[PDB]
């Protein structure tokens, strides 16, 4: 049997300590407390946890995965901080609090969202260790690729120009969804497997997975977005409801989305079985867990 | 300006254009190529070529690095200018964003010998973080007209321009394989040439700006590049000569 | 435990009565003497001591230094004491002169301790005279006594008043912890792990002082910071090298 | 000597440059900036001067000096810094321009000169190369004894408690200025001296000579007021006052007489210098 909820619990008890640990107070104390307030938050960290669970599966070890793992999250933090800007989608709630620039101003939440990716390539660069250079520089290149114009970005940026399309196909909302979400999970586990001496074939089988599930990832938080209040998602929820944005449970609806995300969950635990059940068991409980949260 | 500079700032003009091109879906690639040109042109990005030729090396082994430092220069770009100050081509969420694809972009081209690379990395990512040019951005806001002094304002220079040229100068120092000694050395000439240009355009603000604080920036760069010599070596003191 | 935390403190407290001696001009040693021993104790001298003999060292070694600790600190205390808010038995123009009288001869104590019979007495002491001055200076507890000022009571962050306490008091406590190690004779291994246990012993004792106004004390502050300073104490095993944990109850 | 005025533009110059090497604008900025504002207002620099003139007159050279050199002008910055402040003289101007605490606060201003006096000994004593320790600490406790309740402060603090008692006596009075000018002059020139390599005669010459030439600046600005409270002139007249100078400047001199003339020739232009200034 394989407890997941003593496995999350510890690996995001692990990976917020090096969160915190990584982004100190210092001067400009602004920017930095600000870069705190929403890294140190409280998210979900499924990005880290993936990226760590990936570098175990192939023989690596926590340790040379955490500053990478801390990265992916230190991105995806600002991510979400520019995201919830009143230029971008202007949210008022994230990770249970007041948004970034609610509390700090439009200039200094923008700054800090900068700082953190910054930071994310200085971190992984110089901290690393247990991976020769080599690795590392590869590595970096493949976090470069996920969250810029062929990665997240290309996915932000065609999803706030394709705000008006009501005749959206479901290639349209797929290039969106797999970049905007997808391309950063599929980072997240490649950089894991990398540092973690994995071969080609396999980290090759991992994308793959990646895919899959950062894929399910989205359709979920589409579904949360119009079933969930602000309140229990801890974010600003409904706001999917009105703007014509790309969506699922709009081209073909809650229901169908729900069986939708059933098949994508299907699909890549069936990549899974590339491993031994026994340590593909973390990657599968975080499957479900991407699957059926609640938040 | 010198047709040397306005040479070399033209070949890295070149590898931008032959990196960046506009592909579907073009809503996305318009305004990144749009806005890494619409960033002025840093020296802080021919300084890491001109340092690199400095050194033994050939320019060719920095362009990566030089690109990069461009990047980030015009991600920041966009971001401070986030308003409609003026009347923008793209709206203030496709710049906010496309500054958030530009970085990554210059971390790309370096990632795609690598001990040199991993050094660059670091030195580019922390003078474009927290703690180098951001601190300048932040710190600038700050700036009131003509209640502020020259020791204030010097410093979001040196904050906002010296770290990304002392940067560009060891980059290129680096990837040109020269000393510990020489890229400090070339490290502190960036950081004051960098500076001082800072201090030029800053001028155009508050007419407060005397020859004393230019002619000390000057004389504290070219006595970082004593030590050097040859053709080169005067190419590289007209950066703040002439 | 309790006594020997306290015959730390008298010894301290008789070093600098010996060594400030109310003489003429009483206008001057007066106030000195007086605002000496009126500012309260920081753990930080104390610290200095324990970690001199943790290592090896005789007490009289590190006196110097953590009477030198203990002045910049009440020069400190009574500068930040001034506007006139309350009722002071000398002036403000007195207490600020003072605190600039009381900083200098710290080092004068510290120089004119080197003992010419030792050879290795201006080599630690010229170190501990660098890390003394750098803790006090502009870029330590200096540093923390500004942005102290912009700390709203009920209003601002705890990440932000932990780094005012990291500063106003965590720098001078790393310094004495690592001053008292250096003193003792202890090797850079020693030094380098005592100062940071000294870092976070001090913050998070500044930490409660803190407490009284912006009640909002988190406990997970108090154990993340207790449990960093512990994980710095991995190498001396024993009382006194788990003893300076005691602060930390 | 020859150009007395061009050598002290030299040593303040060089000095200037490495008071703005050694004092850079950093976090916390307020702090850093008024440090900067009131040490690198400019100025004569005689006591970095006397610090540099008496390392090269025993020996030494200028650069083992500088830090040293630097750090009493930022101790002699930090004592203006705070007596100009409000509860203490409470001046809006020095030098024509606004004191510290009226740009920067008073908080500000109290800070930066605390900053200022610890970041001396910090200097001194970091930065000096060329010279044993036992020879820097030796040199820090001669600032520290120059500075504190028996030397600068301790001017400071009975010229505060001074001011309301209007009958002063001549013992009163040159306590007063030998503690609140002399004592950083002595400094100065004792840590250069000792630096350099002098040896206890000539640095105990030096000490004379500082405290000769301190005493001999009080004397003359008395004179001068008079022919442009307590003063030199009102206890013992101007006829006194000037024999007075005459005599500290002679002895400030025969300090001098054992040393290469080549090297001495600055402090004996500097003792005449102050002795028959027209203001
Ligand atoms: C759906 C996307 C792309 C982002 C929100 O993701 P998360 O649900 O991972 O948010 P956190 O857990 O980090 O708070
Ligand atoms: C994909 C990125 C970078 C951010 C979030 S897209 P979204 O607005 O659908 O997600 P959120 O509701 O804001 O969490
Ligand atoms: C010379 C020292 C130690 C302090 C200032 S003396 P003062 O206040 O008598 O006169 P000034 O302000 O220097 O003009
Ligand atoms: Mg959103
Ligand atoms: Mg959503
Ligand atoms: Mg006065
Ligand atoms: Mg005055």
């Amino acid at each position: 049997m394989f407890d997941f909820d003593g496995y999350m619990l510890r690996k995001a008890k692990s990976v917020n300590k090096a969160l915190e640990a990584a982004v100190q107070m210092k001067e400009p104390l602004k920017i930095h407390e600000s870069m705190r307030y929403s890294l140190l938050a409280g998210g979900k960290r499924v990005r880290p946890m993936l990226c760590i669970a990936a570098c175990e599966l192939v023989g690596g070890d926590e340790s040379t995965a955490m500053p990478a793992a801390c990265a992916v999250e230190m991105i995806h933090t600002m991510s979400l901080m520019h995201d919830d800007l009143p230029c971008m989608d202007n949210d008022d709630l994230r990770r249970g609090k007041p948004t970034n620039h609610m509390a700090f101003g439009e200039s200094v939440a923008v700054l800090a969202g900068d700082a953190l990716l910054s930071f994310a390539f200085e971190h992984v660069a110089a901290a690393t260790k247990g991976a020769p250079p080599e690795r590392i520089v590869r590595v970096l290149g493949e976090l470069a690729v996920s969250i810029g114009s062929e990665g997240l970005v290309a996915g932000q940026v065609v999803d706030v120009c394709s705000e008006g399309m009501a005749e959206v196909g479901l290639d349209h909302l797929e290039f969106i969804h797999h970049h905007k979400t997808a391309a950063l999970l599929q980072g997240s586990v490649v950089l894991g497997a990398i540092l973690g001496g994995g071969k080609e074939e396999e980290v090759a089988k991992l994308r793959k997975f990646a895919n899959c599930i950062g894929l399910l990832f989205q359709v979920v938080d589409d579904i949360l977005d119009v079933t969930k209040s602000s309140k229990e998602l801890g974010k600003t929820a409904g706001k999917d409801l009105v703007a014509d944005k790309t969506t699922y449970p709009k081209l073909i609806g809650v229901e169908k989305s729900k069986e939708f995300a059933d098949r994508l969950n299907r699909e890549a635990q069936e990549q899974l079985l590339h491993f031994h059940p026994h340590r593909a068991a973390p990657l599968i409980a975080l499957a479900n867990y991407i699957a059926y949260r609640d938040n | 300006m010198q047709p040397y500079w306005a040479a070399i700032e033209a070949d890295i003009e070149r590898y931008l254009k032959k990196s960046i091109t506009i592909r579907p879906p073009e809503t996305v690639f318009g305004p990144m190529h749009h806005l890494t040109f619409a960033a002025p042109a840093t020296a802080a990005s021919t300084l890491c070529l001109a340092a690199c030729e400095l050194v033994g090396g050939d320019r060719s082994q920095a362009m990566a690095a030089a690109a990069a430092i461009h990047l980030v220069h015009a991600a920041a770009y966009v971001h401070e200018h986030l308003p409609p100050a003026i009347q923008h081509k793209y709206g203030p969420n496709v710049e906010l964003l496309t500054g958030d694809g530009i970085v990554p972009f210059g971390f790309e081209l370096l990632a795609g010998d690598p001990d040199r690379i991993l050094r660059v990395i670091i030195e580019i990512s922390r003078a474009g973080g927290p703690e180098g040019m951001i601190s300048g951005l932040h710190r600038e806001e700050e700036i009131v007209d003509g209640n502020t002094s020259l020791d204030f304002i010097e410093y979001v220079c040196k904050k906002k321009y010296g770290e990304m040229h002392a940067c560009g100068a060891a980059c290129g120092a680096i990837l040109g394989g020269a000393a510990e000694e020489e890229i400090q050395k070339l490290r502190n000439f960036g950081l004051y040439q960098g500076t001082l240009r800072g201090m030029m355009e800053m001028k155009n603000s508050h007419q407060l700006i005397d020859e004393n604080i230019i002619g000390k920036l000057k004389e504290l760069a070219l006595e970082e590049l004593g030590g050097f010599h040859g053709k080169n070596a005067e190419l590289m003191s007209s950066l703040v000569a002439e």
